[PDB]
């Protein structure tokens, strides 16, 4: 994993 | 290879059906929210309260256009479509994200302010016609739009333009995005969910609650007109107000994602199903900014059902067995409840009404719901000493170990009142013969404690009965 | 010459008896919110309610300790005694203004929120003991200090340093001022009266008021240290409120003279006075940063004198004339009301008891107290149909013209109920004979609206007896 | 007169 979102 | 990382993969599907709910809810919401600016603004009102809950009113609507005039577009072109990179640049991604959380601040403190404006109307009418004005109400309004401004100035620093491609080069990778370590952003994330939503909605639920009730005492104990209009404003704000929590809940839910969530949790699995629940949370805020004006036009609506619920409770409690056939035949809602949190099924449990209490769990009446204290249909049935109502309620799916605020249970209930015949079905299903309250007293303790021997003796014998097991 | 526009001219005793107030003010504050903050530090409760409300009692002290130990000082020494020049630069100009601005939002948050959380207690225990947590409640004042913050940024922008002397060069010049216009500043004082007074005040009162008649009815409908502990903490946290709203009135009231009285009423006379009025104004403030550890301590006092106002309000309607002399002789307070807005006066005119009413009057019982519709005791009088007490009222000083909030005089109440010698003596005392409601009725109209032929005879000999004047 | 405090 360790993809987090960028998009608040 | 450049800015692989920043793609999101939501199908074609969901952006077209989510594009299909956002022009609905941008057409719907500009047109409802544009004709109440329109006509609230040429209005004029002879009675102060009529002209000071329409400035309000006009507060909502002008949050409402702001979101989907300008932050509806935005949003569906850079994060419903083109994910990256940001097009706006950096005073467009804080105008974005700063408009935004204002907004929120303004909704929740405007429907905070209109409900202690009704509260005084119904509770404090004489002290309300001198305290309360025109002017000074408007004042208060630009007052909250500046309070809004103020608490969402965290999102001009923790929001802006960051280039995350692998070398921080590529123009593609042009993202608005959090410029603050999770420790700073989960502080400001906290500080909305509370102050935009916990805690004005929880005081905006009291208000309107106590409002609602006084208004039916001083009814039921005056000006028919004002009445009237009163008690669709009580129950308009009530819908606002669980409108707004439901639409709302989803988006806190998702930001919390955001920061509480540890990278490694982080899955491909999981930022495809964040992108899914960003479509679904942030259409329920633009839903939140079109449903006020169509809640203004149920109002008589609202006041139906209200008028049937109420209808139901009295049908349950005097015991008009047909009443309560027709109402619910209707549709007036089961599950119900009045000033002290009893369903219909907990005031014909309480008044004997073995036929209703049928009839309502027939119906799907929620056999096992609280009143305040926590109190269950079962609770009551146990306490007033009806047989028959036990059985039925234990036959339905009722928890026999149900315990209210002080550890109560039935057993200490058809213990301590000097229901033998009671004490002996619930042990029969499954009652825990030595539960302790609060304060350490047995269903047995509570027999022996007002006299009632013959109980204290049944329930030794289910004591030692348990001994036994071993 | 140089420096001689800024002199204040306070005389020297005027500043030594501030002095010794804001000293003696200094020692008690510290005193008792020091011993507050270090004792709930070292504190571990097992009733999550109780850890929850030191958590805010914790913050309160927090905020009057910033307020005494920073604020105290400054001001003693750059505003009570040395006026020009300043002599803590720019940076101590905006931190002082931003400092005081934000500790009464905080203290102003704190309070809203502890009479939410002890409301739920009372009328939501079950739900409260569920959707409350420890964390949570941190979390939340965290919030509320952040929020003050954020609240408290425009005097960042609005207060600076200025040179004032003849040619803005001299030294002696250099204040701490506003750096704003007018209307810029009268919007920034604007937000603070509202949302560190008005509204959040507005509120705690609301929901400080409900839960004390919820805990009322749900006792006289337990856990007996529950009760007594919230008892105890619903009269604290509204001596609380009084003490708030009596300390800062002057405060906000200075505030707004600052930015709404003209450059050509600014007399020297006025000047004078208002330097005066700050030294009152801010003691007050000083007061309030003082006087909660106090408060707390006056617990089992504030519920004896609500036990006392409760037992004569009963004493007054149930007719026991003995009982109301002595309560009366121990100091329980007469202008007392119920959950109606009703005082011991309004209670004995309802049910007769003439005596009690002579008793209550002679002790200096508001002869024209209202309940929360406006209704006089003299209304209350006329409508049940008690003459003695009419004239016993009238006598001591009762408004004949009296209008509740439907328009409603006493002549109206005595001619609808059929109370022809209450309409007589109304009558000759200066009751207006063609008086109107909302609704256009007259006295007139109400006595054969309900077929009282001959109090509308009477009547109409009182309107044909005005028109033979004039 | 026109001379108002400097004092907030
Ligand atoms: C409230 C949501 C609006 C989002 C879309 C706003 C687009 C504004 C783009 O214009 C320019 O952006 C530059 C970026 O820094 C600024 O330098 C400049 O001043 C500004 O004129
Ligand atoms: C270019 C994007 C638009 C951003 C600015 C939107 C306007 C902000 C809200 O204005 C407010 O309107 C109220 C009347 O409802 C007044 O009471 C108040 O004084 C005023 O401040
Ligand atoms: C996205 C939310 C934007 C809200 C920004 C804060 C607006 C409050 C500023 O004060 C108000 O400015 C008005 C002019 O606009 C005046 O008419 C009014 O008298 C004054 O009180
Ligand atoms: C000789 C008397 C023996 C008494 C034994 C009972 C324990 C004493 C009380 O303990 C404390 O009570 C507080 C409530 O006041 C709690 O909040 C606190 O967490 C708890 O530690
Ligand atoms: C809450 C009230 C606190 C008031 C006391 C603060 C005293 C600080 C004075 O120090 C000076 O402050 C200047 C600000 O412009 C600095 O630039 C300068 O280096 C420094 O010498
Ligand atoms: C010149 C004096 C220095 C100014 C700063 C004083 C401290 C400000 C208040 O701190 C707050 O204390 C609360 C504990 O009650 C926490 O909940 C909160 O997280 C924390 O932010
Ligand atoms: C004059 C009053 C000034 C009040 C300023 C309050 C800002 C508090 C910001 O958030 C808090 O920062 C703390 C940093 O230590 C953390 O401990 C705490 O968890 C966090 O929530
Ligand atoms: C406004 C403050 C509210 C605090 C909430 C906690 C109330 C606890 C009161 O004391 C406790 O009451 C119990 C009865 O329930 C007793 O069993 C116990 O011995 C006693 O310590």
């Amino acid at each position: 994993g360790g993809r987090r979102p960028y998009i608040l | 290879g450049p800015n692989s990382d920043l793609d999101v993969n939501t199908d074609i599907y969901s952006k077209v059906l989510v594009t299909a709910i956002y022009l609905a809810l941008f057409v719907v919401g500009t047109v409802g929210n544009g004709v109440t600016l329109f006509t609230l603004a040429r209005k004029k009102s002879l009675q102060s309260l009529q002209s000071r809950v329409d400035y309000y009113l006009g507060s909502l609507a002008l949050s409402d256009l702001l979101i989907l005039l300008f932050a509806l577009p935005v949003d569906l072109y850079n994060f419903i479509w083109v994910h990256h990179p940001w097009a706006f640049g950096d005073a467009g991604c804080k105008g974005y994200y700063f408009l935004r959380e204002a907004c929120t601040y303004a909704t929740a403190l405007n429907v905070v302010s209109l409900s202690v404006e009704l509260y005084l109307a119904i509770c404090h009418p004489f002290k309300a016609k001198t305290l309360m004005s025109r002017s000074r109400t408007k004042k208060f309004i630009s007052a909250i739009w500046l309070a809004s401004a103020l608490l969402a100035i965290p999102m001009l620093f923790t929001m802006g333009l960051q280039n995350l491609s692998g070398d921080g080069t590529h123009p593609g990778g042009l993202v608005c995005t959090p410029i603050v370590d999770t420790a700073t952003l989960r502080v400001v994330i906290q500080l909305n969910t509370f102050m935009s939503f916990l805690f004005p909605m929880l005081v905006a639920s009291i208000l309107n609650t106590v409002a609602a009730r006084r208004l039916t005492v001083m009814v039921h104990q005056i000006e028919p007109g004002r009445v009237q209009a009163l008690r669709r404003g009580v129950l308009v704000l009530r819908a606002v107000v669980i409108a707004f929590v439901v639409c709302w809940l989803p988006y806190h839910v998702r930001r919390l994602m955001f920061v509480y969530i540890s990278d490694e949790q982080w899955t491909t699995a999981l930022f495809d199903f964040y992108h899914y629940f960003y479509m679904l949370s942030n259409a329920l805020v633009y839903v939140s900014a079109a449903i006020n004006p169509i809640l203004y036009n149920l109002a008589e609506d609202l006041v139906e059902d209200w008028e049937k619920a109420r209808k139901l409770l009295e049908a349950a409690r005097k015991g008009q067995d047909d009443e309560v056939r027709i109402l619910l035949a209707n549709g007036a809602d089961v599950n119900t409840a009045d000033e002290t949190g009893f369903t219909p099924l907990h005031l014909a449990a309480w008044e004997g009404h073995l036929g209703i209490v049928e009839v309502l769990l027939k119906n799907g009446a929620d056999v096992n719901a609280n009143d305040e204290r926590g109190h269950t249909p079962l609770h009551l049935a146990a306490y007033t000493g009806h047989l028959e109502i036990v059985e039925v309620l234990l036959k339905n799916g009722a928890g026999v170990n149900a315990t209210d605020v002080i550890g109560t249970a039935p057993l200490h209930l058809a213990a301590m009142w000097g229901h033998l015949e009671i004490v002996e079905v619930l042990l029969k299903n499954g009652a825990d013969v030595n539960a302790q309250d609060k304060f350490g007293k047995t269903p047995f303790d509570l027999a022996i404690d007002n006299g009632n021997e013959d109980i204290a003796e049944v329930l030794q014998k289910a004591a030692t009965r348990e001994l036994e097991v071993l």
